[PDB]
């Protein structure tokens, strides 16, 4: 068995810029250290099949990019939710195969409302769901 | 183990670095944390610093005092500026494994803890 | 096998109840059918699927299990915030299912409105959690 | 098969959660190993090992549902809403031992009613 498994939450709130990786700092859980909490990026180290989500509380319009990649990062989906003013919550999720040392990460757009507070947390998860060979 | 180094004689207005250093596993994926003893009052939380550098202060320490880590050499450090007589403590250095998703300020989080490093000011 | 599929719409059929996500981004051992929006269970065992759908008027979402003809609605999710802006329902559980079940999502004719367009996406995912002792 | 771990339980009642009280799921959907209870309202470790919790809730007034482990509270999402009728959604990996509990809560953000086919679940798996 490979356990591969990551919780991390954002407890800076410095605001993000476009094309900036999301930072998610504090580690709950990362099980193989594949997660990079100083980056926010995982790097896959085994290759298979692996489910990523997030859940990120906002106060008003947040667009992220979840981007793949080994070399040069690509977009595989943008996740948008419009808060007017108020405290959200906002989630995506997506099932990926993973080739060695890709990169997976959220990365910010225009639309920045992304807060890590201890009453209105912003966490990235993901985990191995089947390895390869 | 953690091991804390640099304490001593200050003068007051004065500055100080104090080195963590972690060995026996990767603190990589912990919380590190400072914690501060006077003679006579207990164990008050000082600053803690995420894994991947986040930084979080007491009122106390605030526009003084600066956490810093170091996850390639299993090293955690506290910047400390402006330095008063109520710095005066031990200063010990700990790690939380297992934190819930918001860093913890209690001194039960800990799990491991160093000898502790003499601060005296002035 | 390895189950698991992650799918999003870009080009759909639009037509009836059934969400049909069209462009597949995961599709380990073919199990989603993505001229249907049918997942197809060919390994017995526990699955989570999981929705997360992009809405700007009112929506209601069901996930619904058929086995042996037989449908199951089984949980129902809904958005009604109304506003013209941009808001996520999501949704999702576990089923056990058998060979030959289908798992889908349902959209209340009455009360729906998937946004159209491409900036931003809306996701169906499933994998296999554990084959079937 | 007593070696793995999974549940789907849902909320069946008119009677909303009090303000900080734990939220009790009554109704299962899937719990072949009685993991989750659902007359305490409480996940109980059986099989150690890292597990998936998430929820999904639906509400027409503000909400916030926090997931404790064993009386410590873990994390916390938010949702603001005054008539209309949203999903608030939140998950985490844990890795546990046995005869940890896991279970979720209120603040004093407290509201789960949904309109009439919008539904409020929480699931778990342990994963390896
Ligand atoms: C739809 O599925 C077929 C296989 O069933 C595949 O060949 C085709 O590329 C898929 N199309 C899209 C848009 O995903």
């Amino acid at each position: 068995t490979q356990k591969i498994a990551f919780s991390a939450t954002r407890t800076i709130n410095v605001p993000l810029r476009r094309d900036q990786t999301i930072r998610f700092d504090h580690v709950i859980t990362n099980m193989n250290n594949n997660y990079e909490p100083r980056s926010g990026k995982f790097t896959c180290k085994v290759p298979g099949l692996y489910y990523f989500t997030y859940h990120a509380s906002s106060r008003g319009n947040l667009c992220v990019n979840l981007m793949r990649g080994r070399e040069r990062a690509q977009k595989v989906v943008t996740f948008c939710d419009y808060a007017y003013n108020t405290f959200q919550v906002t989630t995506g999720g997506m099932v990926l195969k993973l080739e060695q040392g890709e990169n997976v990460f959220l990365q910010a757009t225009d639309k920045n409302s992304l807060l890590g507070m201890e009453g209105a947390n912003s966490i990235f998860s993901g985990f191995l769901l089947f390895p390869d060979m | 183990q953690l091991v804390e180094t640099g304490g001593g004689l200050v003068q007051a207005g004065g500055s100080l670095r104090l080195s963590c250093a972690a060995s026996g596993r990767t603190f990589n994926n912990d919380v590190m944390a400072w914690f501060r003893q006077a003679p006579g009052t207990e164990r008050e939380f000082v600053a803690l610093i995420t894994a991947g550098g986040g930084t979080h202060y007491a009122d106390s320490v605030k526009g003084r005092f600066v956490i810093s880590r170091d996850n390639d050499k299993n090293m955690a450090y506290l910047q400390m500026n402006s330095l008063k007589s109520e710095d005066t403590a031990i200063y010990y250095c700990g790690a939380d494994e297992n934190p819930p998703g918001w860093p913890s300020r209690w001194s039960s989080a800990y799990d491991y803890w160093g000898q502790g490093t003499q601060v005296t000011v002035s | 096998p390895r189950p698991a599929f992650s799918a999003i719409r870009r080009n759909p059929p639009m037509g009836g109840n059934v969400v049909i996500f069209d462009t597949v981004i995961t599709n380990q051992e073919e199990p989603y059918q993505n001229h249907s929006g049918r997942f197809v269970c060919t390994v017995p065992g526990y699955y989570y699927f999981t929705f997360q759908v992009l809405s700007q008027w009112e929506i209601c979402l069901s996930i619904v299990s058929s086995s042996r003809g037989q449908v199951r609605r089984s949980l129902g999710f809904c958005d009604t915030t109304n506003k013209g802006l941009f808001q996520v329902v999501s949704g999702g559980m576990v089923l056990q299912l058998q060979q030959g079940d289908q798992v889908w999502v349902e959209k209340d004719p009455k009360k729906g409105h998937i946004y159209q367009g491409s900036e931003a996406d809306s996701v169906f995912s499933g994998f296999l959690i554990f084959p079937s002792a | 098969q007593k070696f793995q771990s999974v549940f789907t339980v849902t909320r069946q009642t008119h009677q909303p959660p009090a303000p900080n009280s734990l939220i009790r799921f009554n109704a299962v959907l899937t719990n072949p190993q009685g993991d989750y209870d659902t007359s305490t309202g409480k996940f109980t470790c059986k099989v150690p090992g890292l597990y998936y919790f998430v929820y999904h809730a639906s509400h027409t007034a503000n909400l916030c549902v926090l997931l404790y482990r064993s009386g410590v509270k873990v994390v916390t999402f938010c949702g603001h809403t005054s008539k209309t009728n949203q999903v608030n959604s939140g998950g985490v990996l844990l890795r546990l031992q046995v005869g940890e509990e896991v279970w979720l809560a209120v603040n004093d953000y407290y509201d789960m009613v949904g309109i009439q086919g919008s539904d409020s679940v929480f699931s778990g798996f342990l994963l390896f």
